[PDB]
């Protein structure tokens, strides 16, 4: 008698997966049996998402301008 | 089933093709996987022409 | 004669060279070839579906990775030619003829470009494809992609209107061109379709419309115009079809799982076109142009084109083509490179001196190439002992690099071919004009990780 | 203008996170240092195969038995001399007739060439496999060299006409040599251990072709193609012809020979399998289906459209015969294409492979799987594997455990159109043409040496 | 005219596909087989009312200055698409189970040329048409659209039945491949047929 | 399947105006089967559990 259209699957491919928590990999990445599809029908669309790649980039920057002065001072000048 | 479009339904039966000749040929724990190359570091350098 | 019987002798023959080079308790004899296992794999081609726009001259279509797959490790385009066949009331009457531009495909298919779901991936164009085949060309099989590209005489060679000797119909054969990408370059970097289920993966192809894509010659005077629908029987086929198929390889289960739920780091070679240049010998004979580069650059392609005629293409040559004896397109005598020497500058520090033309030419191609160009132009430098290795050596990154200049110095022949006044079928009755075009290739590194992948030094 | 004295400094100063990734670290294999190893110490010379049955003539069979004595055998060829053929005015054409060797004089007169352990059929090859493999895994520069070794270098392929003409030339009586493709010569890491197989008798069985189909008869004006005859040409036919085998033999030293001697060896190789060839005529129907009986792991298959109307003319894989052109030169007429239009493979109703286009076979497959492009029409390719010519197994599937599949090939419009005669003089489609499509497939095996003999193992 | 059967025609290879696997496909010969033998009676008037041959399009026309100037004309045409879910009610397709896979429909139509018939008047012959030959010329293109009924149910079983595995028994069509018969030649012809699941219907025609 | 007298001699042609056969006819066979088949739905994806 009523209706709502959220979504019916739960937590399979959890919403916060781009947190930093357990993984989820063994399932969603492998088929079950031979001859199933593969699950990639709406997930699909969200690139380059995840908190790892912008904790990678602020690694990678940390200090770069108080770093980039030497450089290859030591690998080209004498 | 379908002739003129069917995907990679077909690549199954192929694939499912496994005897004594194949367990000999491809297979086991040690077998290197082609499509994943293996990167090593080299020296660092430079060229330039001179008289 | 004697079977074995001078088989001892030389074994006998052993000395302390010998010993130092041969022997030892740990040799590695030949006939005897060690075998190691290799997983368990097939490989299918599969079309893949265009999901934006139509194929048509002069427009654009994305076409997307085909899904439900494992790996993908290849692609090429397919596309057939339409008919053409000059009228008698065209605009040059019985002095015209119609013929395809030389070098067919790696025409009409500019900008070329790979993005995964947000971000431009990697792009090409004409002049990186060509200078890419002509300088790592593997011989036996050149021949074969010049039959698959064009070239074949039968479309490149020029034919009079109906009402003369040669009635010829260039022929409707269709054309197959591979496309250039990093998963393609080498068997070992495939993109991993099912590890990456976040992305969409799309090829972006926009064709040239075929105004400039056919070549309408005069017989006497070798002038080119551009071609109209009425000049050809039927009409302008805007639209046509065009197939785009690729490889794609399954994987064993317990592969896929082991390779699932893992970071990966790859290296790969992508492309920066600097901007054309036109240039002008009626005043000056020294050009210079800035380059602005972002990552290790490996090699650096410059080339002087002829644009007089949008119509002819891939005509780095200082004289146009023009039709000669026997209806087939020739090369008029003094058609030789604009470029007489070039030089490099790092914030007025010449690192390369005013070096002859014939050094990139020949000498460069000769030692860090895996072939050499058969026809004018096409110049090149390497900051690597190997262009065409998948792996790196030796280069630089152009982003910590200053300011740097590239200098070309223009050849006598050039600056009288810019001047008019040329008699008949002497490829430069008109004034001619060039453009300079800078083309590098350098690498790249791509992350694999959490069903996604970027650049992370970006 | 600085000669090489900061410009690389300035270059190494660019040093960044990507340089980084790439070059540097403890670990860095660097250049201008190559690390040097030792290997065996060995020795090659090349010997004569000893004869074990017959006399070699054209049209018969003859066995020569491998040498023993040596150490291992890695490379065999075998040298033939032609005759001298010279025409004469008494031909039954007259005057209007010219006389040439065929098309790959080589890859011709030999079929079914075998090798064989005791007794069993090891291995075995003919024309149909030697030219397809010789299209397609050809390395370039030793083209021409290949060419000079087997023929179609214009001195045997040029028509000649009559003694009364003005072309008398006479073909010269030089000699030619082909290799012999086997899993031994494949790679110099493949060889036979001859000292190790002392209870096995090899042998090489060759099948010589007959001289009478060997010889192209043409007519000068309508382009016919005639069986010749004895009397055509002067001194008759020469059936005998001396033919010699040679091999390369290579000794390793002692301390090897003992290491190696009494112990089990594993070994793979590379085999044929021909299916047998399917009559085709277009005029009845456009569609061929033929099915295929492999046992192995099929690594490549090679298919292809001959052109059978006469036995004379040899690896005319186009849809006309070729005809005499001016300055007495063969020529190939303009209606010369390959009469496959498409292909497709199935798998008892299952379409593994989808109908695609004829070029996508003859030059997509070759550029990807192949170290060389065809230069002829034909020699369609289908490789499961991703380098053909490498002898290191790859992707492959094994038509043993495999319900038998079938290739589909549909004729083209000029095939069916070449089919009919009424074409006129010097068309090559003068008289009605037949045609017959055979396949070849490339698979794996496994020979295993123990107890001084060679068998398969059960696998 | 218009050839017989208008659609059944211009519609062949038609495919339904889950995310890149083919999971169905049907052509014209299966069509005209399935319609003509599982025909419910009473609306096969309305079947061959809209599916063309109307008795109007199918009638020849001679030309303009001829005593037939009639133009065939231009209206607009139904074809329903059989598939698994379309057989039956209980069989249905869970788009909100199935969020994870593209399904999608791939449809090939065919070239004009072979859809109209050029007849000779007293010979009885049939030519290829020309673009020439008609006025106005040929439209490649065409506009053509889809459609598809939806179901809506309460929540108080949509989001139960999630979660489950769920088993459905559908019917797909194989096709053997086709051959040339000369019945000059021969009196009769053998065809090897090759199947892979539990057939249930056998339709050859010639 | 054995062909009758009536698709013999409607091969040939000869036939007048408005015979239909008057030019030579060509006939080719088809074959079409119904087949049963089971089809999975689990975890948001459907597949072919027999294949």
């Amino acid at each position: 008698h009523v209706r709502d259209s959220h979504h019916v699957i739960y937590k399979r491919p959890p919403v916060n997966e781009y947190c930093a928590e357990t993984r989820e990999d063994n399932s969603l990445y492998v088929p079950e049996y031979c001859g199933q599809n593969w699950k990639n029908g709406v997930l699909s669309g969200m690139g380059t998402h995840h908190d790892a790649y912008r904790n990678l980039a602020v690694n990678m920057m940390t200090l770069r301008r108080e770093s980039a002065v030497s450089a290859g001072w030591a690998h080209s000048y004498l | 089933t379908c002739t003129t479009g069917a995907g990679v339904t077909s690549g199954f039966i192929d694939l499912a093709t496994y005897d004594n000749l194949d367990r000999a040929l491809y297979g086991g724990k040690d077998a290197t996987t082609y499509f994943i190359k293996e990167h090593y570091p080299v020296g660092w350098f430079t060229k330039l022409p001179t008289m | 004669g004697a079977g074995v019987t001078s088989g001892f002798i030389d074994l006998a023959t052993y000395d302390n060279l010998d010993r130092a080079l041969y022997g030892g308790k740990d040799a590695t004899t030949y006939f005897i070839k060690e075998h190691y296992p290799v997983g368990w794999f097939t490989k299918l081609p599969t079309m893949a579906t265009r999901v934006s726009g139509n194929p048509a001259f002069g427009q654009e279509f994305s076409v997307g990775v085909p899904r439900s797959g494992d790996y993908v490790l290849n692609a090429w385009l397919t596309l057939k030619t339409p008919e053409i066949k000059l009228l008698e009331t065209n605009r040059l009457g019985a002095n015209g003829t119609v013929r395809w531009t030389k070098n067919l495909m790696h025409n009409a298919v500019e900008h070329a470009s790979l993005t995964f779901n947000d971000i431009c991936a990697q792009q090409f164009n004409t002049a990186y494809l060509d200078a890419w085949t002509q300088f790592n060309m593997c011989e036996g099989k050149r021949i074969g992609y010049d039959n698959m590209i064009g070239n074949t005489s039968d479309m490149t060679n020029p034919t009079p209107a109906q009402g003369q000797d040669g009635a010829r119909t260039l022929p409707s054969k269709n054309l197959v061109l591979p496309l250039p990408f990093f998963f393609s370059r080498d068997c070992g970097l495939a993109l991993p379709t099912v590890v990456l289920p976040y992305n969409e993966i799309r090829i972006n192809i926009k064709l040239r419309s075929l105004q400039e894509l056919l070549v309408f010659q005069n017989k006497d005077t070798g002038n080119v115009i551009p071609i109209s629908a009425t000049d050809i029987a039927g009409g302008l086929a805007d639209t046509v079809e065009a197939y785009v198929y690729m490889t794609v390889g399954l994987v064993s289960n317990v592969e896929r799982c082991a390779m699932a739920g893992t970071v990966r780091d790859m290296v790969v070679e992508q492309m920066q076109a600097a901007p054309t240049h036109i240039v002008n010998p009626q005043n000056t004979n020294n050009v210079h142009v800035d380059m602005r580069f972002s990552h290790a650059v490996k090699a650096l392609f410059f080339m002087v084109q002829n644009v007089t005629y949008k119509s002819v293409g891939s005509n780095y040559t200082c004289v146009t083509p023009v039709n000669g004896p026997g209806n087939t397109v020739m090369e008029p005598a003094m058609s030789v490179d604009p470029i007489k020497s070039a030089s490099l500058t790092y914030e007025n520090t010449t690192r390369l001196a005013n070096m002859g033309v014939e050094y990139y030419s020949l000498v460069q191609p000769w030692y860090f190439s895996a072939s050499i160009p058969v026809y004018t132009g096409y110049h090149m430098y390497s900051y690597a002992l190997n262009v065409g290795s998948v792996h790196p050596s030796g280069s630089t990154n152009y982003g910590r690099l200053t300011n740097a200049s590239i200098t070309v110095t223009m050849s006598p022949e050039s600056v009288v071919a810019a001047a008019g006044g040329g008699n008949n079928n002497s490829g430069y009755n008109e004034p001619q004009r060039f453009a300079l075009v800078v083309i590098a290739v350098n690498h790249n590194v791509i992350r694999i990780m959490n069903g996604s992948m970027g650049f992370p030094i970006l």
